[PDB]
């Protein structure tokens, strides 16, 4: 159905009315989202169907129609924009300077912006508009606030 | 059955609302893709 490049909402009619479970990026004919949003299930786009192609529960990422296409990375210095697409509200760019998630396997950028769980899959962008990762997988701090990692896949 | 709806273009917006802090957090990632706080 609709394969135009851009940010999309991931919806469901299983619960009461229509509910936004997440968000994703359509790029180069491939739909990219977080695994916990779809659980690997097929998606509908108008009258067309999007079947999963690649997924991994640990990276919490999934691609539809083709392999992961997003390859840009945060440079460790610059501010970034979270293109937040929240449930029932318009898409909105929120600029922030990312912090760090220090892990046993290396450092990862992290955005400290709080949004509902249905915002999962919202793209994080660099100054050229390139997707450097997706928002939706992180942790809950002392504050009760949510700090998400800048989760990026690997392009083959 | 899940479905998708376009929500906009992927562009950088000059003069966007600049907010949010930059914390350095010690974390762990389990086999189920869940992060946790190491203290
Ligand atoms: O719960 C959230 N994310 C998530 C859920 C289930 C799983 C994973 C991540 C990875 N393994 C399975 C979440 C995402 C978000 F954008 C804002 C949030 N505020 N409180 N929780 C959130």
């Amino acid at each position: 159905g609709e394969t135009t490049d851009g940010v999309y909402r991931v919806m469901t009619r299983r619960l009461l009315g229509s509910t936004q479970v997440g968000v994703g990026v359509m790029q180069e004919g491939v739909f990219h989202t977080m695994w916990h949003v779809t659980k690997g299930a097929a998606l509908r786009s108008g009258e067309g169907r999007l079947d999963p192609y690649w997924g991994d529960v640990k990276q919490d990422l999934v691609s539809y129609c083709g392999p992961w296409k997003l390859d840009a990375a945060w440079d460790g210095l610059s501010e970034v924009q979270l293109l937040a697409v929240p449930p029932g509200e318009r898409a909105k760019n929120i600029q922030t300077l990312p912090g760090i998630f220090k892990t046993k396997d290396g450092d990862i950028g992290a955005v400290a912006l709080d949004y509902p769980a249905g915002t999962s899959g919202s793209p994080i962008l660099d100054k050229c508009g390139r997707v450097i990762g997706l928002y939706g997988n992180g942790v809950v701090i002392k504050n009760g606030s949510y700090v998400s990692a800048i989760t990026q896949g690997k392009r083959e | 059955d899940m479905y998708i709806e376009r929500a906009g273009d992927i562009t950088w917006e000059k003069d966007a609302e600049v907010t949010g802090n930059s914390p350095r957090l010690d974390v762990a990632l389990d086999e189920s893709g869940d992060f946790s706080l190491v203290e």
